[PDB]
């Protein structure tokens, strides 16, 4: 999104409950709720840093991609979709569900007879992730790796560092201190050969961990271009059963996205003709 | 295939906007795409009720939403502002007027009706004349 | 007059939506766009006869070359999978 | 009933399935003959540099059988790495069909 | 020609609206004999 969209100060949506997905005053960053307790369940080095290694900042900062993962958020529950697909259009949140049911081919009259009562479940289906997130760790582990692998090779390419290759000493100082030039170039030059293998193969599993990273994040790209400015007629692309909405989230080198769907529940039998 | 040899409703997916449809182009060791795509561009407010309550029941658009100018009501369709009489074609009623958040009261305009009542004047006409002889 | 200043990059125009429960927006005009979308197909077929590159036309490289094992026969197998990849992309990307 | 004419009749048709079994293979085989090549030391069995050299020499043959060797699962490693990383990409794929 | 059709009556809502109609007409034809 090229604007930042603002929720409006009041929060009548219809009885639909926002507030544990959009930002809060209370924190110095405008991170919501769930987005806060991401941050803290993902674990984000100067025995690294002397050797040469140096970890560079990411260009949007975790203020910056909170306040775009707001304005998208902002944009979904007070625009729809109209907001992605051009000019911002507001509409009342009820009618935007009337929409979404109208897209998974539910009659919109269902959502206002039971208005009430899908609020209550959205809401309390929210809190459930709440609850989710909170209790198990396991769950967030598709970014842990993403982390603890980069952290493993990196810890990798230090202790390559102690190994001799053949040379007398893994110490290139020791070997320029015990011996002359022309005997210390040939334990030298089997340094430079060792660590210069090893760097090579650090670049190389860096560059493929970085073709799945660019996968991975070109298939969140395209979610948050469908499910969430949008709906997606595909089916289990965007979550379990008939999509609904969406909401993205920012994680510790990730994305965390609410896919809330429609689930058929309780069926009779009929004969049919 | 999605975007030239059809038309695709993902979002964002074959350029920004709904998505129309495209041309493919070649170009040095790739492809140029042009999707030309319909984009809203200058929007109005309205003031709008999730249903409509005439005959103590309650009325829904078969297609589109429900807008007003603050002074009367009508069918529009969802992405083009083009207004219509609301008529019994143009909607369908699901139960009663009392659990539906936000409806409000206008006529629901039935075209039946006008016609059977000129049928009537045509009947009454046609008696009264019938009273001459 | 001019110099280089660095800032805090801004993410958009802010542009607050008037949300109420009883207020649409509904567009009275339409503009038919054309965007442009540029992407890569293939890149050019390369091959390196692995021999020719290592030893140019002598032979006492050559001969220490063969004691290598399959590394020359190993690259010039990628390269001309690459080279073929190249065209089943041109394939399937034109030829629908 | 016409696939099971199509396919009982050509083999071509399974291909996409061939080669992937078939490249395997072959990334081990080639990786099997790599220990037949002396990598300039003067003889390929490791055995035979230990029968024939004492300690001290052998150590330069086998340093250079050492790294011929891992330099061969280096490459067979990277090479296995970009082919799952494209499996994985076929997977994903047949896994949106499904 | 359809496999697996059933008989059921269809409602057509011009029936019922027509026969008020009908009914009405009746009337008034029984209402104009009586002067």
């Amino acid at each position: 999104v090229k604007q930042i969209y603002k929720t409006p100060p009041i929060k009548d949506f219809g009885g639909f409950n926002f507030s544990q997905i959009l930002p809060d005053p209370s924190k110095p960053s405008k991170r919501s709720f769930i987005e806060d307790l991401l941050f803290n369940k993902v674990t984000l080095i100067c025995a690294q840093k002397f050797n040469g290694l140096t970890v560079l900042p990411p260009l949007l900062t975790d203020e910056m991609i909170a306040q775009y993962t707001s304005a998208l958020l902002a944009g979904t529950i007070t625009s729809g979709w109209t907001f992605g697909a051009g000019a911002a259009l507001q509409i009342p949140f009820a009618m935007q569900m009337a929409y979404r049911f109208n897209g998974i081919g539910v009659t919109q009259n269902v959502l206002y007879e039971n208005q009430k009562l899908i609020a209550n479940q959205f809401n309390s289906a929210i809190g459930k992730i709440q609850d989710s997130l909170s209790s198990t760790a396991s769950a967030l582990g598709k970014l842990q790796n993403v982390v603890n692998q980069n952290a493993q090779a990196l810890n990798t390419l230090v202790k390559q560092l102690s190994s001799n290759f053949g040379a007398i000493s893994s110490v290139l100082n020791d070997i320029l201190s015990r011996l002359d030039k022309v005997e210390a170039e040939v334990q030298i030059d089997r340094l430079i050969t060792g660590r210069l293998q090893s760097l090579q193969t650090y670049v190389t599993q860096q560059l493929i961990r970085a073709a799945e990273i660019r996968a991975s994040a070109n298939l969140a790209a395209t979610k948050m271009s469908e499910c969430v400015l949008g709906q997606s007629k595909r089916v289990d692309f965007c979550g379990k059963g008939y999509h609904l909405m969406s909401f993205p989230q920012s994680a510790p080198h990730g994305v965390v996205f609410l896919h809330v769907t429609y689930v058929p529940a309780q069926e009779k039998n009929f004969t049919t003709a | 295939s999605e975007c030239v040899l059809g038309q695709s409703k993902r979002v964002d997916f074959c350029g920004k906007g709904y998505h129309l449809m495209s041309f493919p182009q070649s170009a040095p060791h790739g492809v140029v795409f042009l999707h030309v795509t319909y984009v809203p561009a200058q929007e109005k407010n309205f003031t709008t009720a999730p249903a409509i309550c005439h005959d103590g029941k309650a009325h829904f658009p078969r297609e589109g939403v429900f807008v007003s100018n603050g002074t009367h009501w009508f069918v529009t369709q969802r992405n083009f502002y083009e207004p219509q009489i609301i008529t019994t074609d143009n909607t369908f009623v699901s139960g009663n007027c009392d659990v539906v958040i936000g409806i409000v009261n206008n006529t629901v305009y039935d075209p039946l009706q006008p016609e059977l009542d000129s049928f009537k004047e045509e009947l009454d006409k046609y008696f009264k004349n019938h009273t001459s002889p | 007059s001019q110099s280089i200043i660095a800032y805090t990059m801004s993410l958009g125009a802010e542009n607050s939506v008037a949300y109420s429960n009883n207020s649409i927006a509904i567009p009275t005009n339409f503009t038919i766009s054309v965007t442009t979308e540029i992407l890569p197909v293939s890149m050019t077929k390369t091959s390196v006869d692995c021999t020719m590159y290592i030893c140019g036309d002598s032979t006492e490289c050559s001969n220490l070359l063969l004691q290598y094992g399959s590394f020359c026969t190993q690259l010039n197998r990628a390269l001309t999978g690459i080279a073929v990849e190249q065209d089943k992309n041109t394939q399937e990307v034109f030829a629908q």
